């Protein structure tokens, strides 16, 4: 946004990007994933667990986000260094899990049993699988392929909306109250992007208001310091910040919007509601 | 209670071939009266479950392993179903007013 | 032979010498990755502050 | 009494940090945070540098211990002592950040804003700070009117998505048992009895 | 001698390499004095200001 609006920024480099993990799982395209292996190996001509774990290791091997579990494969085939930490995953019952089949006969007779409650639960057996030794209506898709759509799904609606992120933080893993365990704080403090989420707030500018959304809403400030008529948007929010007396280091003037400071629109909202007092009342 | 119930069914494996065998059916009879079903076609369908091989009808064999994953598999589709219809029965009773 | 088995002396011990000086001159930018990074991480707190 | 008694868990007595004096022997005592095995950091005097390095001293037990001069952290004044915005601090590093959030814990205050996102900490027992009277109270407040608190956040989301006529989502980001479920309750308790 | 040769020819080929790498290894050394020198050239004014 500050690049589009032309103002006076330079490019801050945080180094928070989990792009690379994340297209490791879902990453359809290109180098399959985790989850693209997994559905590619979903049918059953020859595919077993070792031979998805052999895929795997082959295909995703020298990504760096992946290392092997421990010295042996005591607990566990590989690793996935998330952005919490490393996590110690087993490959074991995992085909079976993405298919889920499920017996015909079973479902079948479950449709038309005689208990209303339990033929409305089986109403839809359309998308059941359940074969053995492509599309089929789109009704062939996997568990992971489906938890990917309603993923999808979600992210492009929250993207729509604004965000209020609520960041929760736990003590300790003992379950005790009043014991704050430092270390792991920082370590979530670290990946949370705490640190990261507060400079950017006081560097930069995470005000902002349109040209003409902020002369109603600030007009009443400094009546007497546009000419009474017509002026152009950009033009009369200037004369606005210059009469407020407002420092050249407290805000931003772009091509459509004004950005401000963490802290200039509070106290602008105090003054204005201030100076209407009297006409509320 | 039906789901509870599911699981209990120690099968048994054959002396003579792999097949799974239900000696006690006390929990099929369980979840069949529990769920509303039959419990002579449930049990066919458990051990026998009958599926076309490509052109005409044929009843597979099922082993104990086999059995007991079908079952896990047909409690984990229970629970969800399930619970996807209480989510249903609760957004619908939220979505009713305007 | 000698003459190829003594140009094979002057390219093997160039190539001892290039990997002494390689050990050697890596650590020159190896090193200078700590010092790189040290005054990265003095600018970076330097310019937070 | 149940909201005066639930104010402890909120507001700060500001009268016992205004003192010029005492801002001026600290700067003068010169302190500053370093890394601890058992309490992160912790904090201590800066005396003379060695080359890249200086010597300070644990204002705990007070052994001279040598520390990198990369390792070491400004620290804060006393003015900003369990301050109610993260973003207000002078000093903002990792070592007054985890110090802040032990002093709000143990004070008995969880939640900490941020610049946009507000920070929550599970304290594992039922507190006073959640109840009609202090719903009511938090009404209509801007952020910066109240203390931390999840019921400001849904407030200023509510006005917010009133006023832009944007939607909003309250998104509650941590680890398995950090108190998103909690946090989740309380917002949709405060929408109910406030959005009615 | 033919053997021999090629023997030469492999030595000659790895000390090319070292040779390759050094100058890539250089260059880096190169490179990150030039970038040492500027984040100690931006730390200088940075601490008069
Ligand atoms: N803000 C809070 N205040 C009091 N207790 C809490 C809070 N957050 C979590 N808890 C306690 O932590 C326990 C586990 O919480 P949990 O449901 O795991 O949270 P989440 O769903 O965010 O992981 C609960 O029994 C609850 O009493």
């Amino acid at each position: 946004e500050y690049q589009r609006e032309g103002i006076e920024w330079n490019f801050i480099d945080f180094g928070l990007d989990l792009q690379p993990c994340i297209d490791l799982i879902e990453k359809p395209a290109g180098p399959p994933g985790i989850l693209a292996l997994l559905d590619e190996e979903c049918w059953f001509p020859k595919a077993t667990d070792k031979s998805f774990v052999e895929k795997v290791m082959q295909e995703q091997g020298t990504h760096p986000k992946f290392q092997k579990p421990k010295q042996l494969k005591d607990k566990a085939d590989f690793c996935i260094i998330h952005y919490a930490g490393k996590v110690d995953y087993k490959a074991d019952e995992w085909l079976m899990k993405n298919m889920d089949p499920l017996n015909d006969n079973i479902a079948t007779l479950l449709h038309q049993s005689s208990d209303k409650f339990v033929s409305e639960l089986w109403k839809d057996v359309d998308r059941i699988i359940g074969l053995d030794q492509k599309t089929r209506k789109g009704m062939f898709r996997t568990v992971g392929q489906l938890y990917k759509e309603q993923l999808a799904k979600l992210m492009a609606t929250l993207r729509n909306t604004n965000p209020n992120f609520v960041r929760c933080i736990i003590p300790n893993h003992e379950k005790k109250a009043g014991k704050l365990d430092p270390h792991l704080v920082l370590d979530q403090l670290r990946c949370n992007g705490v640190l990261e989420g507060i400079r950017i707030c006081r560097q930069g500018f995470p005000n902002r208001v349109v040209f003409q959304e902020f002369r109603q809403r600030y007009e009443i400030l400094t009546p007497n310091s546009i000419p009474k008529g017509f002026m152009d948007g950009k033009q009369a929010c200037v004369l606005m910040i210059k009469a407020l007396e407002l420092d050249s280091n407290l805000y931003r003037i772009g091509q459509s919007k004004v950005f401000f400071r963490a802290g200039v629109l509070a106290h602008l909202e105090e003054e204005r509601d201030l100076k209407i007092t009297d006409v509320i009342i | 209670s039906g789901v509870l119930q599911l699981g209990n069914i120690v099968f048994k494996k054959e002396r003579n071939t792999d097949q799974a065998s239900m000696p006690d059916n006390t929990a099929a009879q369980k979840v069949s009266h529990l769920l509303g079903i039959n419990v002579t076609d449930f049990t066919r369908g458990i051990l026998t479950p009958r599926i076309k091989v490509g052109r005409d009808y044929v009843q597979k064999a099922q082993t104990k392993e086999q059995a007991d994953f079908a079952i896990e598999a047909l409690a984990k589709a229970t629970y969800e179903r399930m619970f996807r219809w209480l989510v249903l029965r609760i957004n619908k009773a939220l979505d009713k007013t305007k | 032979m000698e003459d190829s088995v003594g140009c094979l002396e002057t390219a093997e011990e160039v190539k001892r010498k290039l990997q002494k000086d390689l050990e050697g001159l890596s650590q020159r930018h190896e090193e200078k990755v700590a010092a790189y990074d040290k005054l990265e991480k003095t600018k970076t707190r330097l310019q937070q502050e | 009494m149940a909201q005066q008694a639930a104010d402890k868990y909120l507001y700060v007595d500001k009268n016992f940090i205004n003192n010029p004096l005492a801002q001026a022997d600290w700067a003068a005592k010169k302190l500053v945070w370093v890394p601890s095995d058992k309490s992160g950091f912790e904090p201590a005097s800066l005396k003379e540098e060695v080359g890249e390095e200086a010597i300070v001293e644990l204002v705990e037990n007070g052994k001279k211990v040598k520390v990198n001069k990369d390792d070491i952290q400004k620290m804060n004044p006393p003015k900003f002592s369990k301050v109610e915005d993260m973003a207000e601090l002078t000093c903002l590093n990792e070592a007054s950040v985890l110090h802040n959030l032990k002093e709000r814990y143990y004070s008995g205050l969880i939640y900490t804003y941020s610049g946009l996102f507000c920070v929550v900490i599970n304290p594992y027992k039922n507190l006073p700070i959640y109840s009609e009277e202090i719903v009511e109270m938090y009404k209509g407040k801007k952020r910066h009117e109240m203390p931390p608190h999840i019921y400001a956040i849904t407030d200023t989301a509510y006005r917010s998505m009133m006023q832009d006529r944007e939607d909003q989502s309250i998104l509650c980001t941590g680890e398995s048992g950090a108190g998103k479920t909690e946090n989740t309750k309380k917002v949709i308790q405060y929408l109910a009895y406030v959005a009615s």
